[PDB]
């Protein structure tokens, strides 16, 4: 009436829990890159000769 | 061949800021070869003391 030894198992699963990989987009910068500083529009001398 | 998809699994998590995994966990994964490369295995570190710097997550755009 006690518990004995049975068959060996003849598998084992181990289960977990996995989510998928989504598309590889890549989006690195809201605004990219190092953006160029530049030249204010018309500008015009700002100084003269004398005479 | 479940430690790769762990340990991007647990980085996806810390950036969108899922499950309790706290933002600055850092999920290590040194691979192992034949090299006598650093010791294998995956480490997860979140103790109060390491330094931390904030880079652009690409693939999820997420800092």
């Amino acid at each position: 009436g006690g518990l004995t030894c049975a068959s060996a198992p003849q598998g084992t699963l181990r289960i977990l829990e996995g989510p998928q990989q989504s598309l590889s987009g890549s989006p690195l910068q809201p605004i990219p890159a190092s953006p160029p500083p530049q030249i204010p529009p018309g500008l015009r001398p700002r100084f003269c000769a004398f005479g | 061949d479940l430690a790769p998809g762990i340990a991007d699994s647990l980085r996806h998590f810390k950036v969108l800021r899922e499950k309790r995994i706290p933002p600055w966990m850092e999920v290590v994964l040194i691979p192992m070869t034949g090299k006598p490369s650093l010791y294998p295995g995956l480490f997860l570190f979140t103790t109060p003391c390491r330094l931390v710097r904030p880079v652009q997550n690409l693939a999820l755009g997420k800092e």
